[PDB]
RNA sequence: UGAGCCUUGAUGUGUAGGAUAGGUGGGAGGCUUUGAAGUGUGGACGCCAGUCUGCAUGGAGCCGACCUUGAAAUACCACC
RNA sequence: CUUGAGUCUCGUAGAGGGGGGUAGAAUUCCAGGUGUAGCGGUGAAAUGCGUAGAGAUCUGGAGGAAUACCGGUGGCGAAGGCGGCCCCCUGGACGAAGACUGACGCUCAGGUGCGAAAGCGUGGGGAGCAAACAGGAUUAGAUACCCUGGUAGUCCACGCCGUAAACGAUGUCGACUUGGAGGUUGUGCCCUUGAGGCGUGGCUUCCGGAGCUAACGCGUUAAGUCGACCGCCUGGGGAGUACGGCCGCAAGGUUAAAACUCAAAUGAAUUGACGGGGGCCCGCACAAGCGGUGGAGCAUGUGGUUUAAUUCGAUAACGCGA
RNA sequence: CGCGGGGUGGAGCAGCCGGUAGCUCGUCGGGCUCAUAACCCGAAGGUCGUCGGUUCAAAUCCGGCCCCCGCAACCA
RNA sequence: CGCGGGGUGGAGCAGCCGGUAGCUCGUCGGGCUCAUAACCCGAAGGUCGUCGGUUCAAAUCCGGCCCCCGCAACCA
């Protein structure tokens, strides 16, 4: 595999489970982890120390890539959101950017009904 | 209690050795207020241990002590719909206790034939790092490893 | 809340200033209002309510302060 | 991008162990100015101990039965 | 005749209406790249989607619908309602001075029109959302709430429907009666010496006086003090139902009884009690611990059954009166 | 009469080779429960309609009989 | 009969060189849990169908047999 310098780590925050991508600055991903997939269920995968250790998996992944810079994009609402990017620092990235990417519209599709509990 | 908080009371050190924590232990291992009979045996306990482990009585008895103190032991808060186990950081004078008491549970529960005796093979077992005591040490810490999530 | 580490700026720093731009956006808050469909009305409902409650807050505690408590 | 083949190279951890022993027969010394041991490392494999090999440097020696072992040297060798 | 009512002049602010363009974000799908085992979802799960390469991620395309921020107890409209930006057509409101008309006004049974959402018809459209429906949960059951999908519909055109807690639960028009704090939109003067100072008009939010009110409250935007016109009520149920008419494609709307039946039904406020309302606090209430009971045998009391009788009582009763 | 389903624990639905002998509600038992419906634990109820036989496994495969079904055909 | 897959822990899917002897659900103990399941920890269950041999590594490569598959061909 091609090293590779400088990336970005694109964070997608839901309410019930992180999911961490390292990718090439053009867009091809080069790993991934979750908190999901990090041996976290329901309860356990919704939380920022689950977050954190997705990160890390994720950083694990991603050192035959050989990457030292790296921007991170953050998307949706989440407990992973700080905690995530933390992990990735701890994990030893030279963290360029910290963006944040949530898709807001507009006013343009009409959400879901609200939950009667 | 909800009102007031109070001032632990004062426990004597014990004869042979003058020391508070093994008189704790003592105390631990009594039963009916029959105090004496216990201590006989802890004393029984401890000069087997020596003589197996070398050292002294007491410093024996502090390393046994020290492979069954737990770091973090568990609570249920439960604020959800399912019970969510929390991991704390357990106090020094509680983790003592706790380490105390496992062995003595130990103790109860193994098959040797005197009391005494029995002690001591837990003991020995703790400062191995194998038996009843050290086990049960594990299977908390496990469990606090696992609910490490939530803090 | 496009954010660029300054030369020599700490991690912390830098995520703390990327947390405060967060906050300024509003982003959170926008994504929680939109995660369900609010009905016109109870949308109105709600400002209207919570117009009320801060001239509440507003004029009637002024007053109130105006006498001591003790 | 798959995949054969004349050919010449590499590849092979039961524990005894100089340590990454495939097996049979002919055998006691093969290689060294169409450049030997030691050093610098480019690329491979890997059971992390090491093994093969490119180019540079060096210029007169490394490796044998060995002590062990069910089987002995990649001292040269042909068959696969 | 000019004070009401209207016309003309110049400005002003506005999501007022109709028509036609366009912009950017986001969702969905399609095609392709990267990539690898999960994704998704919940209180917790499962159905569901995934190694036939999902989710994530980047590139390109399609299409529909709605317009983040501005944005406000802000604005406009008779009400219903109206929100990106641009243009075209168009209605009203307000102010400034003048000039004119000269009671031309107010209200309105029938009548006519406009009238949210859903719904209907014909023809288009269809991203998201979602009645119905299906599956997964939950549960005693769950024809619900929650989850995964999902069709009418929502969107457009032209018709119909004519109702809503269509509410300020407050008809319209006019006059008069103490105050304060704002918002918005004009406009006159003043050294704008500065975001200001002093007025004067329109619409508007809150508080409160007199008065009014069953009280709650209303209070110059009246529910005060009066006048003009209209609409409507006459105990609760039966019933805004039946029959008949009129209207409607239908759904149904509208008009609107009676028998029979009860002595109530209601409104506001009051004291409690209660709440799977909220705040503060306490108790071996929980938590932290130690020892028990529930199993065994016996003692003992009770229930029951039995008995000629198994004395009567207690049932915070049951080693209780005893 | 002939031909396809088969015959059970108070009722019902029981895993192609005969060795598995049930699950739901029900009744009792006891605490939960402010109350029961409960959740949960355990307990009494058979013949496998019947008569026989192939075989140690038989109700569990077959020969006949009694019924419940279903059949479709018939009727001077 | 001939020819391609291979034969296992209660069932199933096990890393080209013979030295690795499993993972899922299952049963039991415990931990947490209101519950149940999910979740965590650990524990009993082999022959590798079989008979042999190349070799210290063999079920793990080969010679035969018993079956399960799959084959496609045949049938007076």
């Amino acid at each position: 595999r091609k090293q590779v310098s400088d990336g970005v780590a694109h964070i997608h925050a839901s309410f019930n489970n992180t999911i961490v991508t390292i990718t090439d600055r053009q867009g091809n991903a080069l790993g991934w982890a979750t908190a999901g997939g990090s041996g976290f269920r329901g309860s356990r995968k919704s939380t920022p120390f689950a977050a954190q250790v997705a990160a890390e998996r994720c950083a694990d992944a991603v050192k035959e890539y050989g990457i030292k810079n790296l921007e991170v994009m953050v998307k949706g609402p989440g407990p992973g959101r700080e905690s995530t990017i933390r992990a990735l620092n701890a994990a030893g990235f030279r963290i360029t950017n910290i963006t944040d990417v949530t898709p807001i519209p507009h006013n343009g599709c009409r959400p879901p009904k609200k939950r009667r509990v | 209690p909800r009102r007031r908080v109070i001032g632990q009371r004062k426990i004597l050190p014990d004869p042979k050795f003058g020391s508070e924590l093994l008189a704790k232990f003592v105390n631990i291992l009594m039963v009916d207020g029959k105090k004496s009979t216990a201590e006989s045996i802890v004393y029984s306990a401890l000069e087997t241990l020596a003589q197996r482990s070398g050292k002294s009585e007491l410093e024996a008895f502090e390393v046994a002590l020290e492979n069954v103190r737990p770091t973090v032991e568990v609570k249920s808060r439960r604020v959800g719909g399912s019970t969510y186990q929390v991991p704390v950081e357990v106090r020094p004078v509680r983790r003592n206790a706790l380490a105390m008491r496992w062995i003595v549970e130990a103790a109860r529960k193994r098959g040797d034939k005197s009391m005494a005796l029995r002690l001591a093979n837990e003991l020995s077992d703790a400062a191995e790092n194998k038996g009843t005591a050290v086990k049960k040490r594990e299977d908390v810490h496990r469990m606090a490893e696992a609910n490490k999530a939530f803090a | 809340p496009v954010i660029k580490v300054r030369e020599n700026e700490p991690f912390d720093v830098a995520l703390r200033r990327f947390k405060r731009s967060c906050e300024k956006a509003g982003v959170l808050a926008e994504v929680r209002r939109r995660e369900f469909y609010e009905k016109p009305t109870t949308e109105r409902k709600r400002a209207k309510a919570s117009a009320v409650k801060r001239h509440a807050k507003k004029l009637a505690r002024e007053n109130a302060r105006r006498t001591r408590l003790y």
